[PDB]
């Protein structure tokens, strides 16, 4: 009990002794330690964690106020694609405001270059889920993997629609998900399986635009922050002619109006150049909205 | 009493322990490698960013070019946009504060092959003064497993980590495929990786990342978004005017004879290209030596374009 | 510990692998002269101080030549004894050692020693013997465990040459405890199951009889085994009644393969689509024509 | 689909309530091309088979793989299945994916009735499939002895050659069938006809059956 | 195999053109003019011709070479087969391209003759190491950018070396 052997990383092995500061605690077997050079004595212990643990546990976004700054918007939750962006904003919102963890899943994950046994994977991550009590599961442009098997896929679709067909017994099977969550976020809402948009698991249906005017009046003035402008004020020309935009590409043509306005190096831009210029560029989006 | 420790791996396969020690220390902390060391007592004094694997670190080592923006003819209204758009967030980083403006870092110079595209690119680098770092689309495929993730993390590791510098890609439309196993889906996780540090990462205000394509066919939609690919300026074929104007502006050193009216040329010069005509009149300056007549004749301009083409 | 040459005097090997010659200390008896032992020196004197310490047919067969002598004592004594302990079974096509191992394990409510044949082939020599010690001194002293050895035509090859001398001393190994096994034929605690998959390269002294006095074997077409193998996986999953068991036992009458019941598992994986609510012939055909 | 639920579950006022209010329903398929028919014949069905077949739905309607509904109304067991299916007029050879026929499923679920009602419509008795294999090889291959009796009230063959070239009377002696081997001995099987691994039924047979085999042919 | 490599020995002359009374002037104002007359092609133009490229059926190859090497007037030049690339412990291209590209600044801009494209173009990555860094040896004027280029090959079928060849 007071003294064991130890196992070094260079693959001699020895045995050393108790100090008399530690304790009989952490000296239990299965812990990794550290030791001296001088005497083998023991200074304190070290705990083990993966290489890729700190990178999948240390990412964090910081930022309280995004939660805030989503404008005028008061076992799963579809964020679909309609003229309207901040899909990713919102989720980095309050992923960046607690998120309680920072579990990202990227839809280039599920790749799998080798034999398709991506349900290792999924039983892995998604073990980890119910092992964790608490979890927030992120899949962001899920259109890639989305695809409609309509006609007769090859292995490389085949091998998807079953990861697939794993969500499938995972969320309707023999599985409940009364406590994780996942958020599906995609680009284009006509070939997002209607076989996986049953109310089951997505149950509500967000469409991220910009319909009310408070909600784009609001979104304006957050993202109107810090431009300066002439005393002549007027955001209701540009909440009203805006209609079916997207929200930071809103912010892209405001400030692709500040350069137009700074194109002319004035200190002071007057709105005039955000009624034309936002008026302008919003119809080459709306040229570009194909 | 307070907990703080770091993992120590010696280059000799030798772990030893230590604390996290040193100087004050802003940028470190990082799992990197070049780090001071003394004989055996194994501190950390000095500890600096390696990047091993030259043959990704020294792609296109390029301090600046030599052609300017000033070699063209007929494009400053599609082209003065770009030019605005490197040389004002490079100097008026200050009114950045005052305006609230962020640069975006995605532009998308897309348009038929042969336009010139690469070289008018490189010729707004050189006004750009900053490290010029070319990207070859083909680069990405290797025949190792993980290795597009070390080129995206390394690119972004010379650009995060070096001074101020340009990055221009071309050929992006050749591995930018969305198929619905299949190597342009390992191009898909090595891309949507990069466009994951294109969306998840807000401190990416650093050095831009400019792109071009040859090709509109398989247009990736994720490429939306303020620091992606927004900027989406067309760039069409040069009509036989333009195609006269750079090509009078790329033959401006010549011996060319003063009574040229372009219009035979203008007549030849059909659905052409901005490169084409530069290979012209490459071509007419390496016959033009062995014509005898030092001075470059008229003829010479068809001669070429049914010579090359 | 490697030899012991003379007496007080003896040879070392250092864990980097470099072998050390080392006067032991007149303190220490003979008993820590052990050939396999676990010996440590000083970091400095290298001086040891004291050592660590490390069908039908064969069911009615094995059933009664295996389970009920296991579950009595002294019967090697008073059956007049016969050595019919080691049996052995054959037949690569079939998959087998499992559902063997699982019916032991559950008509019997005991220890069992699962140590496929490729257990101790690993860098150090020595840790065979202090395995197979270890194992043998907690099953003579525990209870009446069986082992399982698997796949004796690895480890059970004659050899020549002196380049493989990881093997022939392992092999010489295999006749450490094939002598003890000899010496242990009188009130020991333990039995000794084995199957192998191939016959033509084993070694004679296997075969001798009194150490193997049982050699079963295995048939190509497990039709009952079809049975009870697709019975024994319908039984819990949905029951259809157009589902047919004579094409697909008389075709892998045919086409032999192993592991039925996980292939009727990839079956299910691919019946999970929720389109199709119980399994029928597509998945069953195409299961096979996958795996 | 929700069909496949209604007929799967026997739904009769939501699949009435449903057909009446969407008569596009009955001839919808799910991904598997399976009709409300296949899933109210596997489930077995009378009321919906009644109705699906009183509309007059297509009785040949087979799926992606060729099982028609015969065959799921032969080996379901399901008596009064067969006399709606075959009353409709379905084909009593058709031909599934392993080109077999509803005989061999029939037989395999040893009922007689179904055996009785598709070949008196007309069902060949040595129909043979894929591998060249009759309903007898496999009614022989689990022990349906009254299934090959009344096979052979229909004057079916003894003597069908698998594809290994293996006749009835071999696989039924591999079967260590001893009463079967004597009836169809008895009834007019080859011993003399030997497979593609060259072995006579008298040597397949073991215990010294091949030689009461042989005094049953010349006794 | 470097030094190994060095070809200093008299051979073919002129005297073989095979019949080709185009392109004997094609690659003769080229291989013959540019060394003779350093002035007349600066003055008369911007730079002298960079090279020819003989490719296509093999027929009595590797004549011309020779021509090329007893050819110039002063001393017979190095000649480089690609077949020397494609051994093993790969990586010694980088260092063989470039100590042959730093002897030929050393030899006053001497041309260099570069057969055998094929050996060394059309996994094949650590070839492409060798074949891309000599394209960046190439279309890098850091040795020289007027000298000669030629390359000699059986087979089309090297895209990556017709598609970089238009540069220089």
């Amino acid at each position: 009990e007071e003294k064991f052997i130890v196992k070094a990383t260079n693959g001699p092995r020895y045995v050393v002794g108790c100090r008399r500061q530690l304790d009989k605690s952490k000296l239990k077997p299965g812990t990794r330690v550290a030791l001296d050079m001088t005497t083998l004595t023991i200074m304190r212990y070290l705990p083990r964690e993966v290489d890729p643990l700190v990178y999948n546990m240390s990412h964090e976004d910081p930022g309280n106020v995004s939660y805030s700054e989503i404008g005028g918007l008061s076992k799963g939750c579809l964020l679909y694609g309609p003229p309207g962006t901040g899909k990713t904003l919102l989720a980095r919102a309050v992923a960046s405001q607690l998120d309680c963890n920072f579990l990202k899943v990227v839809s280039s994950s599920i790749v799998d270059k080798y034999i398709g046994e991506s349900a290792r994977l999924i039983r892995e991550m998604f073990n980890y889920a119910r092992d964790h009590q608490p979890c927030i599961i992120f899949m962001d442009e899920i259109d890639a993997i989305g695809g409609r098997r309509f006609s007769e896929g090859t292995s490389a679709d085949r091998e998807i629609q079953r990861t697939l067909m794993e969500l499938l017994n995972q969320m309707d099977g023999f599985d409940t998900l009364h406590r994780v969550k996942m958020i599906m976020a995609t680009n284009r809402p006509d070939t997002l399986d209607p076989a996986l948009l049953r109310p089951g698991r997505l149950d509500r249906k967000i469409h991220i635009d910009l319909p009310n005017e408070q909600a784009r009046l609001d979104i304006l003035k957050i993202h109107a922050g810090p431009i300066t402008k002439h005393g002549e004020i007027d955001y209701e020309a540009i909440v009203k002619l805006s209609d079916g935009f997207n929200g930071a590409d809103l912010r892209n043509v405001c400030t692709e109006a500040g350069m137009f306005a700074i194109r002319a190096d004035h200190d002071f831009v007057v709105q005039e150049d955000f009624m034309k210029a936002v008026r302008k560029v919003a119809d080459s989006k709306k040229l570009e909205s194909k | 009493r307070k907990g703080k420790c770091a993992v120590i791996k010696t280059s000799t396969r030798q772990t030893y322990f230590l604390p996290v020690i040193g100087l004050v220390d802003a940028e470190k902390l990082k799992p990197g490698d070049l780090v001071g060391v003394n004989k055996d007592s194994y501190l950390i004094l000095e500890t600096l960013p390696t990047e091993y694997d030259s043959r990704v670190k020294a792609m296109e080592v390029d301090e600046r070019p030599t052609e300017q923006y000033s070699d063209i003819g007929g494009l400053d209204k599609q082209i003065q946009e770009l030019v605005e758009a490197i040389v004002l967030p490079m100097n008026h980083k200050e009114k950045f504060e005052n305006l609230g403006i962020q640069p975006p870092k995605g532009v998308l110079m897309y348009g038929p092959p042969g336009t010139g595209k690469t070289l008018l690119a490189r010729a707004c680098a050189a006004q750009t003064k900053a490290t010029f770092l070319k990207l070859a689309g083909p680069q990405l495929v290797q025949m190792f497993i993980g290795d597009g993730a070390k080129l995206v993390r390394d690119a972004f590791a010379l650009a995060k980590e070096k001074a101020p510098s340009i990055i221009f890609i071309d050929e992006l439309d050749a591995i930018g495929t969305k198929r619905f196993k299949a190597g342009d889906r390992e191009v898909q996780r090595t891309m949507l990786e990069l466009l994951n540090q294109l969306d998840g990462f807000q401190p990416n205000t650093q050095v831009k990342v400019i792109a071009a394509t040859n090709r509109v066919d398989i247009l990736d939609p994720a490429l939306l978004r303020s620091g992606r690919l927004d900027r989406k300026i067309e760039f069409p074929m040069p009509n036989e005017e333009a195609r006269a104007r750079i090509m009078q502006i790329h033959s401006r050193k010549m011996n060319v004879s003063p009574d040229v009216n372009y219009e035979e040329l203008a007549r030849c010069t059909d659905d052409f290209n901005g490169a084409q005509c530069k290979a012209v009149c490459v071509e007419a300056g390496m016959i033009a030596l062995r014509r005898g007549a030092t001075e470059l004749t008229h003829e010479d301009y068809m001669e070429g374009i049914l010579e090359v083409q | 510990f490697l030899e012991a040459v003379d007496q007080n005097t003896a040879i070392v090997g250092s864990t980097t692998g470099s072998n050390y010659y080392v006067r032991i200390l007149s303190t220490i008896d003979r008993e820590l002269l052990k050939p396999n032992a676990s010996v440590a020196l000083h970091k400095h004197s290298n001086a040891l101080v004291d050592v660590l310490p490390p069908m039908d047919i064969q069911k009615q067969e094995v059933r009664e030549a295996v389970e009920l002598p296991l579950t009595h004592f002294e019967l090697y004594k008073q059956i007049g004894i016969d050595p019919p302990r080691g049996v052995l079974m054959y037949g690569p096509p079939g998959c087998g050692k499992t559902m063997l191992a699982k019916a032991v394990a559950h008509h019997t409510t005991a220890a069992f020693i699962r140590v496929v044949g490729s257990e101790f082939v690993q860098k150090y020599l020595g840790e065979g013997p202090r395995m197979v010690r270890d194992v043998f001194r907690l099953a003579k002293e525990n209870a009446p465990a069986i082992i399982f050895i698997d796949e004796i035509d690895a480890i059970a090859t004659k050899r020549f040459d002196a380049q493989t001398g990881a093997d022939r001393e392992v092999q010489r190994i295999l006749l450490e405890l094939l002598n003890q096994m000899d010496g242990f034929d009188q009130n020991v605690n333990v039995k000794v199951i084995m199957a192998t998959n191939r016959a033509d390269t084993l070694d004679p002294a296997l075969l001798r009889p009194g150490r193997l006095d049982r050699k079963i074997e295995f048939p190509l077409p497990d039709r009952r085994q079809k049975r009870l193998i697709f019975s024994t996986i319908t039984s819990k999953m949905n029951l259809s009644e157009e589902v047919d068991l004579e094409d697909y036992v008389a075709r892998p009458d045919k086409i032999s393969g192993a592991d039925i019941n996980s292939i009727c598992q990839e079956s299910g994986m691919l019946a999970v689509r929720e389109n199709r609510y119980i399994v029928l012939a597509k998945d069953f055909e195409k299961a096979y024509k996958t795996v | 689909l929700m069909v496949c639920n209604l007929a799967y579950s026997g739904k009769l006022e939501e699949l009435k309530e449903s057909i009446l209010a969407d008569k596009s329903l009955a001839t919808r398929t799910d991904q598997d091309s399976r009709t409300a028919l296949h899933w109210a014949c596997s489930a077995g069905h009378t009321e919906i088979v009644e109705f699906l077949l009183q509309l007059g739905v297509p009785v040949n309607d087979k799926d992606d793989a060729g099982w028609s509904p015969l065959h799921i109304a032969a080996s379901a067991g399901r008596d009064e299945i067969v006399k709606a299916l075959l009353g409709k007029g379905a084909q009593v050879n058709a031909v599934n994916q392993n080109g077999c026929t509803p005989l061999h499923y029939a037989a395999s679920k040893n009922r007689h009735e179904i055996a009785v009602m598709l070949l008196e419509g007309g069902a060949n008795p040595d129909a043979k499939d894929h591998y060249e294999a009759t309903a007898m090889h496999r009614a022989a291959a689990k022990g349906n002895l009254k299934m090959i009796h009344i096979l052979l009230y229909y004057k079916a063959s003894t003597n069908i050659q698998d594809t290994e070239g293996n006749t009835p009377l071999h696989l039924a002696c591999d079967e260590e069938r001893v009463e079967e081997a004597k009836l169809l001995v008895s009834q007019g099987a080859s011993i003399y006809i030997e497979n593609k691994e060259e072995k006579t039924p008298l040597q397949v047979a073991k215990g010294g059956l091949g030689l009461i085999l042989k005094r049953m042919v010349e006794g | 195999v470097t030094m190994m490599q060095v070809e200093e020995k008299p051979d073919v002359t002129y005297s073989d053109v095979g019949g080709c009374k185009e392109q004997i002037e094609k690659l003769r104002e080229v291989v013959e003019t540019p060394l003779l007359h350093p002035e007349r092609f600066v003055n008369l133009g911007i730079e002298p011709p960079k090279g020819v490229l003989l490719f296509g059926p093999p027929g009595t190859g590797k004549t011309l070479c020779a021509r090329a090497v007893a050819n110039r007037t002063d001393a017979c030049f190095i000649r480089v087969i690609g077949s020397e690339l494609v051994q093993k412990y790969v990586g010694e291209g980088a260092r063989m391209v470039r100590e042959l590209f730093e002897m030929a600044r050393t030899k006053k801009a001497c041309l260099i003759f570069f057969d055998e494209i094929d050996a060394i173009g059309g996994g094949d990555n650590e070839v492409q190491r060798t074949m891309l860094e000599l394209i960046n040896q190439l279309d890098g004027f850091d040795p020289r950018g007027n000298i000669k280029v030629l390359m000699a090959t059986n087979r089309p079928d090297t895209l990556d070396p017709a598609l970089m060849r238009p540069g220089r």
